[PDB]
């Protein structure tokens, strides 16, 4: 049932995303660089997740799914 | 059942499934170009070895196979390419002596920079 | 040490001119200086 609504959401959001094309590539950059090094976590949640997080493993995961090479 | 084999399959399933889901959701918000689907076809076309062209055209004109006569046809071209690669690695390519292999695996010659500009 | 340096320059010089008798002519007397000064420090590098 997610596919039927996903079809209507696709075209609905496609033009809204194609409109900006600059904020859409600023927020994506910020979001990616912020999930890479989880250094925003202490001031926002109180648990400093940067001590147990591995940026290299996340970068390798990203590139692996980008190139499809496990 | 031999988890030491299941763990690589689990991570492989995760990686490949994430990639497929991503490409799905990426060609929906951005429908693919109706013509450069031929251009990416040409891009992957420019990368096939030559040992396969003797088969390739044969597939266009019917001649090739039913479904398995083909699968055993690709093996011959494959092993021909494989043995050519063995030769090139060990004793050298088609137009270079042993000295050229020595200067290839000693990295004595830089990539030509003056020519490319 | 000045004697030694001069003899070192000497060795390099006669070695090079025995290598290339063609421009060993005195015409290149200033050119052979440019080449010996280069060969007395290290090896010359191309751009690549
Ligand atoms: C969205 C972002 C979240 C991605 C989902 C993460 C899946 C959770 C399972 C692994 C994370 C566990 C974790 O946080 O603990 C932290 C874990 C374990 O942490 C390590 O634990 C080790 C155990 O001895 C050692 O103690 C190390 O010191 C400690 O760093 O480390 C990481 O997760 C580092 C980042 C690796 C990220 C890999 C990509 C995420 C996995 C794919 C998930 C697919 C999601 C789509």
């Amino acid at each position: 049932a997610w596919q039927q609504s996903f079809e209507t959401y696709g075209g609905k959001l496609r033009e809204v995303l194609l409109g900006q094309q600059e904020a859409a590539k600023n927020v994506a950059k910020q979001l990616d660089e912020g999930v890479t090094y989880m250094d925003w976590t202490y001031r926002s949640t109180g648990v400093d997740l940067s001590a147990v997080w591995d940026p290299e493993l996340w970068i390798r995961f990203r590139e692996a799914v980008a190139q499809n090479e496990p | 059942p031999r988890l030491a084999a299941v763990m690589p399959d689990a991570v492989y399933a995760l990686v490949q499934g994430t990639h497929k889901l991503g490409e799905y959701a990426h060609d929906l918000v951005f429908p693919p170009t109706p013509e450069d689907l031929r251009k990416l076809e040409q891009q992957v076309n420019a990368t096939i070895p030559r040992e396969f062209d003797r088969v390739r055209q044969r597939y266009a004109e019917g001649k090739i196979a039913n479904d398995e006569q083909l699968s055993s046809e690709l093996e011959d071209a494959s092993f021909n390419w494989y043995r050519r690669q063995l030769r090139t690695s060990v004793v050298g390519a088609t137009d270079e002596e042993l000295e050229d292999v020595a200067v290839r695996k000693l990295r004595l010659e830089p990539p030509a920079l003056q020519a490319s500009l | 040490v000045e004697a030694a340096y001069s003899a070192y320059l000497r060795r390099i010089a006669e070695a090079y001119l025995a290598e290339h008798p063609q421009m060993a002519a005195p015409e290149h007397a200033a050119h052979v200086a440019r080449v010996v000064r280069s060969r007395a420090l290290g090896t010359p590098l191309s751009f690549d």
